């Protein structure tokens, strides 16, 4: 998923320096964390 | 045989081979040895580690090593009748006979 | 993104991914004698024996009815005998195979350390280690940087 | 005659639920016999808190874990650190006798623990080889004798000597508990009429 920004704007040049500024911080993995998070019901376990 | 030395074989009191002080930074042993070239070597099976390394030169090495797990045998297993009636007991073994 | 930066490129005409390849276990035997596996060919020779020794008992018996009852019913319970072992052993060893839980992620080959794990030197593989945030990759390029030869 | 009947009926019953009730109990012991895994390799011990482990006290073996980032490693680490003062031990043949009589795992050198399972018949070695190093001669910094020392060791080596010379210096069960019941019943079948 991405922005439609017009063509020729700063925001795709300022995007392009925040997709290295959360490569290096590692935003992906706390947005993971944080958004894609079990707020409760886990995964499928098993019961005998 | 291949350098020809006088080599003189003695013990150290020092009672490690060598490990830097957690505070203060200072070697015992062999590393001290050889920082203040007491003695001009040291014939002793010391692994390549880089922290002593980076403070004493290290020879290329003549055999491998690896830190491996110790264990023992513990195997018993008896292969008797009582193993074989083992998973009832003999109590209920005579009230069915 | 170190090419990219030093280089330029063309457009992608496809998109890939770095994904993981092991042996598949073969473990399976032909299905003959597989369900022999719980059996024993020795105590089935024994078996054998047993058989031979009841059939000369009856011979002589007439040849040397309670005691053919006895008979029978001895070699009865020693055949069930026979029978629940081989069931309790092939259902044991069934139990084995079907409990095991394989390889099916990258964090299940991040903590399983036995099993050595790698890719290409100087290749994108140890780029993206080598860029990986994500603690799981880090442990990964921890244990290949480990085992650098 | 229906008593005969109910009889035969009620003796199969109880005698089959008798031997299905055994081979259940039995199937159950030999699934937990086989679901108890003897292997108490690097992967098992990193989990089992229960037994065990260390090395020789302050020796290079936990130096390697002070800076490992392993987490099978780190876990070995944590547990030193947690234990430091029971399961490190000064000498080896100290942390040797506590695998000979706890339950306990040492963790040190591989020749070391095959020229010992090689004296003696009690212990094994599990598990293969958790670093990779060499056995380097111990020199001051810019050694003079260290470039003949390093040149003198591939001479060796290329000579196959040192290999030589460490070759020479240092280098049924629960079926078989069956068939004697077995056995034991086809002597008292004999001992019937015949
Ligand atoms: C299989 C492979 C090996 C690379 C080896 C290194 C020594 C190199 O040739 O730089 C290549 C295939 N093309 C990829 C690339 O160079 O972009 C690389 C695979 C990879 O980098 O993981
Ligand atoms: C058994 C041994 C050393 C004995 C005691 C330790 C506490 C030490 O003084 O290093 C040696 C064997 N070779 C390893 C080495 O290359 O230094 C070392 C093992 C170890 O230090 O744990």
């Amino acid at each position: 998923y991405g922005v439609g920004t017009p063509m020729g704007s700063p925001y795709r040049d300022k995007i392009t320096i925040a997709i290295l500024q959360l490569q290096e911080e590692g935003k992906l993995h706390m947005m993971k964390e944080k958004w894609w998070r079990g707020n409760g019901c886990p995964e499928e376990e098993s019961k005998e | 045989t291949i350098l020809g030395f006088t080599y003189e074989i003695r013990l150290v009191e020092d009672g490690k081979y060598g490990a830097q002080d957690d505070v203060n930074g200072q070697w015992n042993g062999m590393v001290r040895e050889l920082i203040d070239h007491k003695a001009d070597l040291a014939v002793a099976p010391l692994a390549i580690t880089y922290v002593r390394e980076k403070v004493i030169d290290f020879s290329k090495p003549f055999m491998t090593l690896g830190i491996s797990i110790l264990y023992r045998k513990p195997n018993g297993t008896n292969p008797g009748v009582f193993s074989f009636l083992n998973p009832l007991s003999p109590d209920i073994w005579m009230y069915v006979l | 993104y170190v090419r990219e930066k030093v280089i330029d490129f063309s457009k992608p005409f496809m998109t890939l991914g770095i994904s993981i390849l092991y042996r598949k276990p073969n473990g399976t035997n032909p299905g003959v004698f597989s369900f022999l596996n719980p059996l024993s060919p020795d105590i089935w020779m024994y078996v054998l024996l047993a058989y031979l020794g009841v059939s000369v008992v009856l011979f002589v018996i007439a040849r040397f009815a309670l005691s053919t009852r006895i008979v029978g019913g001895i070699w009865w319970f020693f055949t069930l005998i026979i029978i629940s072992s081989y069931t309790a052993n092939l259902a044991a060893f069934l139990t084995v195979e079907r409990m095991e839980s394989p390889i099916d992620s990258a964090d299940d080959l991040a903590k399983q350390t036995k099993i050595e794990y790698g890719a290409v030197e100087d290749g994108a593989t140890m780029t993206f280690f080598k860029k990986s945030k994500i603690s799981t990759y880090d442990k990964m390029w921890a244990f290949m940087s480990s085992r650098r030869q | 005659a229906l008593s005969t009947r109910i009889v035969g009926g009620i003796w199969w019953f109880f005698t089959l639920i008798i031997i299905s009730s055994y081979t259940a109990n039995l199937a159950a012991f030999l699934t937990v016999e086989r679901m108890e895994s003897p292997i108490d390799s690097a992967d098992d011990l990193a989990k089992q808190t229960k037994i065990e482990y260390g090395a020789v006290e302050d020796g290079a073996t936990m130096t390697f874990f002070k800076k490992s980032k392993i987490s099978t490693y780190d876990k070995m680490w944590a547990f030193m650190s947690s234990r430091r003062q029971s399961v490190l031990v000064k000498s080896n043949e100290e942390g040797i006798q506590r695998v000979l009589t706890s339950d306990y795992a040492f963790l040190m050198e591989s020749t070391t623990i095959e020229f010992v399972t090689q004296r003696n018949c009690n212990l094994t070695q599990i598990g293969g080889l958790i670093d990779s190093k060499g056995y380097g001669v111990g020199t001051p910094m810019g050694s003079p004798y260290r470039d003949k020392i390093t040149i003198a060791i591939l001479q060796l080596q290329e000579e196959g000597k040192l290999h030589m010379m460490k070759e020479k210096w240092w280098r049924v069960q629960n079926i078989g508990g069956i068939f004697i019941v077995l056995a034991a019943g086809l002597v008292l079948s004999v001992f019937v009429a015949v």
